[PDB]
């Protein structure tokens, strides 16, 4: 039982870490979606105009309504990962959010 | 008849083993040595002419009873020399008439969990046969070289010649096998006819030794390997006579696993022949190992796979004429096996060079994106574990490539690659010099691997996609700044509001 009890606490920690990196997460997602489209144009061989971005921090997520495909399925894979994988993702997220405090 | 069939397939070898026992029953006089010759004759014909071997199978075991008879009749000490021949003939009899014909028929190619286990075991058996069908000239060639690298002579020298001029040119492989079998038996016979009483007091191989089995055990195991190889060839032939693609790589993890078990030396082959030359110049460190060094740095320098494929004809000839000459200078020698392991690897890449002419998503990111960064940590720990002057060079290359790294991971291939190739030349120079002037080569070999792996990531088609992402981030940097600054200003305002509220209340 102790293994499963420990797993519950792992999830609690993961939740806290996710809240500690929330703002960073939002900023990232805005820029990831923008990058998705940006790279398409680059790969075509055409120019990256402002219209690319127009097709699409917290506010900008709501305003944008161009729901992308790949990125959404990727999020599902992430949610459907094991607790171990997800806990480690949480740790990376925290470090990459507050990098200054690490250097120090 | 189950056990009769077991004996009609896996028991003819009992007669063969017994042949040896008779021949090696104490002081071997002429007759016991001729007994050996008869055992040898049987196994030799098996290789040379399979059809004819089958034709005189039990006829030869009947001739066996014939020989054993005369011996025991003419010749407790004396009774022990009658006992063994008797035992031999008894075993023959059983196969001779009762299992010999159903064996000639086995060779004629022209509860609950027990069933589950049987199927599992069946899968294993079939697979292992396939592997040992193609990966057996290797073990034959390697063993005949280890034997003739220990017992340096002028009668085991011919065996080196055979399996070192038939590995580069692979059309001779059948005739190599044939001539090795006869010659290994000539060696066995001569060395035995030297354990006689009239043969008393080495360059030519033949010498005397008190344990007769132990003495002629080495060359006997070679005869064994050779013959076992032929058995596997024909057994696999019988199986099918009677009874992992590119696409798979991009599907599931198991799909990729299969692709590599099928082809690993197909793709990563020039890289493994170069990591074998680094081993020679790291375990030998003499002066004849410096020419292996100069070949590495004159093959590596022609950076195109196509150009390298025109020098492979000579790399392979050189490596074969060097093993022989170094073993002629060892007869007038157990580290020359690194010059073999490399004539093997390179003869096999000469084959690819003329035959190409005819959650997995998670792993691919951590190999095609976050590996450049691991190579850079290895460069540091290659040069800070071995304190020398060469080691400082590594430390200082890590520093350069960390600073100007982001720009490198973005530049067009031309350059991306120039820098990498340069870093590869520091490695090779270090390796070839630590030798000319003599802490060793191990840590510079872990490094030579990693850097040759990243040259392949930086020349793939899956890296094109990571270049795209990295290029895009440099363009969308301005947006990033705006997002951040907006967030900062928003929080500033909220805090400022709260303070003004307090001052109003006060």
């Amino acid at each position: 039982f102790l293994w499963m009890l420990g797993q519950a606490l792992v999830d609690e920690l993961t939740r806290w870490l996710q809240e500690f990196t929330r703002h960073h997460g939002t900023m990232s997602d805005v820029l990831r979606a923008e990058r998705y489209l940006l790279t398409q144009e680059l790969l075509q061989g055409g120019e990256v105009h402002r219209g690319v971005l127009d097709q699409l921090a917290s506010e900008l997520l709501l305003d944008r309504r161009l729901r992308i495909p790949e990125l959404e399925e990727a999020e599902l894979f992430a949610e459907g990962q094991g607790r171990a994988l997800r806990l480690l993702r949480a740790v990376y997220q925290c470090v990459a959010a507050h990098s200054e405090l690490l250097c120090y | 008849e189950l056990v009769k069939g077991v004996y009609a397939k896996y028991w003819i070898y009992v007669c063969a083993g017994m042949f040896i026992v008779v021949s090696f029953a104490g002081r071997l006089v002429v007759y016991k040595i001729v007994y050996m010759f008869l055992f040898l004759l049987c196994l030799t014909l098996f290789q040379v002419y399979y059809s004819l071997w089958r034709k005189l199978l039990k006829a030869f075991w009947w001739l066996v009873v014939a020989y054993t008879m005369l011996v025991l009749i003419a010749v407790s000490e004396l009774f022990s020399s009658i006992l063994v021949p008797g035992f031999f003939l008894l075993a023959c009899i059983l196969q001779l008439h009762y299992f010999h014909r159903p064996f000639m028929q086995l060779t004629d190619m022209e509860l609950e969990l027990a069933a589950g286990f049987s199927d599992v075991l069946s899968r294993v058996q079939v697979f292992l046969r396939r592997l040992l069908e193609l990966h057996v000239f290797k073990l034959v060639a390697l063993y005949t070289v280890w034997v003739a690298l220990k017992e340096v002579s002028v009668m085991n020298l011919l065996l080196v010649v055979l399996w070192a001029f038939a590995l580069p040119y692979p059309r001779f492989r059948p005739m190599a096998s044939c001539l090795s079998t006869v010659w290994t038996c000539v060696i066995i016979v001569c060395k035995m006819l030297y354990q006689l009483k009239v043969v008393n007091p080495n360059w030519f191989g033949v010498r005397k030794g008190f344990p007769n089995l132990g003495y002629i055990q080495n060359h006997l195991q070679v005869l064994l390997l050779l013959v076992f190889e032929a058995i596997v060839y024909r057994r696999q032939e019988h199986y099918r006579r009677q009874h992992g693609t590119r696409q798979q790589l991009d599907q599931d993890l198991l799909g990729c696993l299969k692709y590599f078990i099928n082809f690993f030396f197909y793709k990563f082959g020039l890289e493994i022949c170069f990591l074998m030359a680094v081993n020679v110049i790291g375990q030998r460190m003499n002066f004849l190992v410096t020419l292996h060094g100069c070949w590495l740095v004159a093959i590596l320098t022609r950076r195109h796979r196509q150009a390298i494929a025109r020098l492979w004809p000579n790399y392979c000839l050189f490596l074969a004429l060097f093993l022989l000459y170094q073993y002629l200078l060892c007869l007038g020698s157990t580290n020359l096996i690194s010059d073999f392991l490399l004539l093997l690897c390179a003869s096999q890449q000469w084959q690819v060079f003329s035959a190409e002419r005819t959650y997995l998503d998670m792993l691919k990111v951590a190999v095609f994106r976050y590996l450049f960064w691991l190579v850079l940590v290895v460069v540091f720990v290659t040069g800070a574990t071995r304190i020398s002057i060469f080691g400082l060079g590594y430390l200082l290359a890590c520093f350069y490539l960390l600073l100007f790294g982001t720009a490198l991971l973005q530049r067009d291939t031309r350059a991306r690659l120039v820098l990498w190739d340069c870093l590869i030349l520091y490695n090779v120079t270090v390796i070839i010099s630590k030798n000319m002037l003599s802490a060793g080569i191990i840590w510079d070999s872990v490094c030579f691997f990693f850097l040759l792996l990243q040259r392949r990531v930086f020349l793939s088609h899956y890296y094109l996609h990571v270049r795209a992402d990295l290029q895009a981030t440099a363009l969308l940097a301005s947006r990033g700044f705006a997002l951040y600054n907006a967030a900062n200003l928003k929080s500033i305002d909220f805090h400022r509001r709260i303070e003004e509220k307090s001052l109003a209340q006060l």
